RNA sequence: UUGCUGCAGUUAAAAAGCUCGUAGUUGGAUCUCUAGCGUUUACUUUGAAAAAAUUAGAGUGUUCAAAGCAGGCCGCCUGGAUACCGCAGCUAGGAAUAAUGGAAUAGGACCGCGGUUCUAUUUUGUUGGUUUUCGGAACUGAGGCCAUGAUUAAGAGGGACGGCCG
RNA sequence: UACCUGGUUGAUCCUGCCAGUAGCAUAUGCUUGUCUCAAAGAUUAAGCCAUGCAUGUCUAAGUACGCACGGCCGGUACAGUGAAACUGCGAAUGGCUCAUUAAAUCAGUUAUGGUUCCUUUGGUCGCUCGUACUUGGAUAACUGUGGUAAUUCUAGAGCUAAUACAUGCCGACGGGCGCUGACCCCCUUCGCGGGGGGGAUGCGUGCAUUUAUCAGUGGUGACUCUAGAUAACCUCGGGCCGAUCGCACGCCGGCGGCGACGACCCAUUCGAACGUCUGCCCUAUCAACUUUCGAUGGUAGUCGCCGUGCCUACCAUGGUGACCACGGGUGACGGGGAAUCAGGGUUCGAUUCCGGAGAGGGAGCCUGAGAAACGGCUACCACAUCCAAGGAAGGCAGCAGGCGCGCAAAUUAC
């Protein structure tokens, strides 16, 4: 069609939001921002559907327009603003801080953090370039362009940024025997340790990840995010420890709890 | 409604293609800027992405580079002598990229004199008009005399350029698209290609 | 000239061929510096490319053509154009109703760099995808293997 | 009663009057790894990639059901699984089966040996002029060795010759 | 649930079809108590439409001298709510329908190292050495005089705004860095001469743009990548380098915090556009086709946001085809899917999600980041409305509704 699309049909929305069929015809339609439309989360969904604070669409803008909600220590009134992976949502009214981490089954989970941990965030560097009198530059997965990076930071490494400033505190290299998390494909939300990468020139690089419970799986390089140094994570994990336990013991656990 | 679409052409096999959509905007073209020699007349056209494109209708002056010693000067374009694509544009006096153009020799000669102090395009007997004598046979300190004496060895222009300087105009190939960029920039011809274009210009008539 | 067929002058755009040379080097010999690049996917640049005097803007080794996308093969069927050849690609299409195959061929025009000299019909050629070069040419010859 | 699985063609409807022949399809035994490889595929097994809705299918007393994605306990403990996704394109194992070729006027393999041209950019504390080797190529004048190199000869087929036969 | 039964004969065993049997969709007949869920002018005519409605919009924060309201305080430029109009943005999404369309659309897979991109989100924004304590002219709105039978028609007259439209400076600013270079110092030289420092006067300087040269900070599977150096260029149809607004007020005449509008350029998000490989129904009573007027390729340009016969010039004589080209037909939009069903299959898919296309038929274009837009304009062709006959105005395949067409499809509702 002519020009860009403005709407989004409800059934055409990405599955990990878990919008039901009958509520309406349209969906939230995440607006342009740091994270991709397919792999983000509108605040209207997070507030209304996940935290169960707002009932209707009006209550969400009535919350947001009173400027009670910050994303990465910055006030956002846009109810369809895309907050994606590693983004820290802060409610300073009720003093509640959330980090958006994918759960085992492959969706953003309502994972609370201490206010002391809502100071920094981890970020995967997309590229590294230099320009105009050679001040080198870095670009990350949440589109934060940072000047004068540490020259030890190469492409596909992770960096820890203080949210109040815009400067790198510490960084993790992408090497063998490092804790990573999958952010795309069948294995989305699984945490594990790198074993090796198999470089395919002129094509996608494939990496092999071993889980804590002896489960080994492969994934594309683009869908990898280093979260810890060695085996120890630099952030809190969700309810489960990123362990994909199968339907058999899912049933056994559920029936055991009953 | 000039169209640069593929779907109006026949297929590789040779069969006709029936069009499913009528002509779009992004498929448009525009009439050719048949850029003549004359005082600066440049029109601008608003293009895709809301950018501008400088359509030079009549150009007089452009800057060319002497690559062998690396010095670039603004010069009045004299005449178009040879065009590789089509011979009509040589008669119409039309400026396009990779067309051979006689240009004025003033600034290069003035640079050469001011740099080395060796006469170019001067005859055996022309009387030095009172202004150049304080560049050619000017006095200076022994350091600068020695510094210039060192440059004397290097400064040896090829025979092919001498007659052109003596005539007072150089052959120059245009490297900038004057229809799109809106200026007639390029380089003065030298060595193998100078000879190639000389024998080609001579062969044309 | 040997390399000079057309109306316009032929020369590699990166190469400058009008340096100030002193007589000790001028009268000694004459040789233009030949530009070549290494295409990435483990293909050795042929000696005739780094040694040759041919000028071709569509040669992947000695032109402005970057090889990216799919690497295919084909058998040469017609070498009857200027620096481009018609190659044939044979494959079996599986019909699931009958559970049998049918053989099909595709003829594609590929650009053949003038380095690949004394190459005959019938031998197999490995071709690389590049940006479009003409109406029908999208592929460039990377290496030849003799029948 | 459109037959790939799976149909008919002596008389029920049906084998061209007959032979040759290009394309098409099919085709006899046989051969037990040193950052680059191994002769290349088809085949088969695994991996990642592949929109939801739909379909299969887990959980849940819509009062039951078709449905829906909810709900349940006295502020709490939950769920919104999972599978399939032709073909083709990527990825790593297997090497039976089926195609293809590795040395035949030996410019054939493997080993040390003679020279022609050019070049690497370490070297004579740094710096300018000659000559070098080492690092790395095509061309060759010879030499040693290979247990040196051709599977069988189809109750497949062409051709040769022998005495007949109609 | 992997199913059969009647019908040729005087009777028999067959081949074989006609008939029966069940499901699914459209119509239609007669019948019709309760309750939930729910398709619905697709087929024929992408035929034609009266009428009403379907795209508008203001915050403390661009422009408030409409008394349209009352309110201070009365020498306080502007208390406030705010019609109207200028300015900004949107109207390219949504909705409808399936005429077109047969390697086209479209699907899975890859590429832009060959391109643009409003907006959001980051980066950048005294890095440039040369009236500022705020510059200029107009026009709406309003008032007043009008014309025409007529429309969301508009001319003339009198004022007045800017984040509209123009123009344009201090400051950072002291210098540094490349060149040109009279004069001064030092060592050797008897001296000539050779070698090493210091310099006032002129020239240019940053990012973006265009061209040529030199050297090889960070990256790629591979750059003619990115950055750096050098000589210059820089469009009067001019490119950045802020004459703008709001709330809170402070510190020893200046210095400031919190925002909002802007902005050249890079990154990002939403895309879009061109491509790569493989895949489509029937037809030989379509066997050779394409190349005069571009067919296939080569060199040079033009045009375009870029790659390219996209187009022009000059050359070559190619490119596809019984593995079905080319041509014709389609009661053909393509997929995700639907019905049926042992296993295999057959048939349908206008229709709610994705992609494409068109607004009666073609064609051309303004504005804009985005349109070859039709609830934008301009012309012709076909239909048709008003009329004082001079001229004016058209687009339901948006929602209702009507006519037509037909076997075939709902309310001018809130």
């Amino acid at each position: 069609a002519r020009g860009p699309k403005k709407h989004l049909k409800r059934v055409a929305a990405p599955k990990h939001w878990m919008l039901d069929k009958l509520t309406g015809v349209f969906a939230p339609r995440p607006s342009t921002g740091p994270h991709k439309l397919r792999e983000c989360l509108p605040l209207i969904i997070f507030l209304r559907n996940r935290l169960k604070y707002a009932l209707t669409g009006d209550e969400v803008k009535k919350i947001c327009m009173q400027r009670f909600i910050k994303i990465d220590g910055k006030v956002r009134t846009d109810i369809t603003y895309p907050a994606g992976f590693m983004d820290v949502i802060s409610i300073d009214k009720t003093g509640e801080n959330f980090r958006l981490i994918y759960d085992t089954k492959g969706r953003f989970a309502v994972h609370r953090i201490t206010p002391e941990e809502a100071k920094y965030k981890l970020c995967k560097v997309r590229k590294i370039f230099v320009g105009t009198k050679g001040i080198p530059h870095l670009v990350t997965h949440d589109a934060r362009t940072i000047r004068y990076p540490d020259p030890l930071i190469k492409v596909n490494d992770t960096i820890q940024i203080d949210l109040e400033t815009g400067k790198i505190t510490d960084f993790i290299k992408f090497d063998t025997g490092n804790l990573c998390m999958v952010t795309g494909g069948a294995n989305l939300g699984r945490i594990g340790v790198i074993t090796n990468r198999e470089r395919h020139p002129g094509s996608f690089d494939v990496v092999h990840v071993k889980d804590a419970n002896g489960n080994s799986f492969a994934t594309r390089l683009s869908n990898i995010f280093v979260i810890g140094k060695g085996n120890k994570p630099w952030i809190s994990l969700p309810r489960g420890k990123g362990i994909r336990l199968t339907i058999a013991e899912e049933r056994d656990k559920r029936l055991a709890a009953k | 409604g000039i169209s640069r679409d593929n779907w109006h052409k026949r297929r590789k096999t040779g069969g006709k293609r029936k069009p499913y959509h009528k002509k779009r905007k992004y498929e448009l073209g525009r009439p050719a800027a048949n850029t003549k020699i004359g005082p600066r007349r440049i029109h601008t056209v608003r293009v895709r992405g809301g950018n501008k494109k400088y359509r030079a209708l009549r150009l007089d002056v452009g800057n060319f580079s002497w690559g062998s010693e690396c010095c670039t000067r603004k010069t009045r374009i004299i005449d178009v002598v040879y065009n590789a694509s089509n011979n009509e544009l040589v008669r119409t006096k039309t400026l396009v990229k990779n067309c051979i153009v006689l240009i004025d020799s003033t600034p290069y000669r003035q640079w050469y004199e001011s740099h080395y102090a060796l006469p170019l395009g001067r005859k055996k007997g022309a009387k030095l008009t009172p202004e150049e004598e304080e560049i050619l046979n000017k006095k200076r300190s022994k350091k600068i005399q020695k510094k210039y004496d060192e440059r004397k060895k290097n400064a040896k222009i090829s025979s092919l350029l001498e007659e052109q300087f003596q005539q007072g105009k150089l052959l120059a190939c245009i490297a900038s698209r004057p229809g799109q960029c809106g200026r007639a920039d390029g380089y003065v011809l030298e060595g193998k290609e100078l000879e190639f274009y000389l024998r080609k210009i001579k062969a044309r008539k | 000239a040997d390399i000079q067929t057309e109306r316009a002058y032929q020369k590699q755009p990166t190469i400058f061929q009008n340096k100030k040379r002193v007589l000790l080097g001028e009268t000694g010999k004459e040789k233009l510096p030949r530009y070549y690049k290494n295409i990435g996917l483990g293909f050795k640049t042929p000696k005739e490319a780094i040694e040759g005097t041919y000028i071709d803007k569509k040669c992947p080794f000695t032109g402005n053509v970057s090889i990216r996308g799919r690497i295919l093969s084909g058998v040469v069927t017609k070498m009857k154009m200027q620096r481009t050849i018609v190659i044939r690609r044979d494959y079996l299409h599986y019909i699931r109703k009958y559970n049998r195959f049918e053989k099909r061929h595709k003829n594609m025009s590929v650009h053949l760099s003038p380095c690949f000299r004394d190459v005959q019909i019938g031998d197999i050629v490995t071709v690389g995808e590049c940006r479009p070069l003409s109406k029908t040419v999208r592929f460039n010859v990377l290496k030849v293997t003799k029948a």
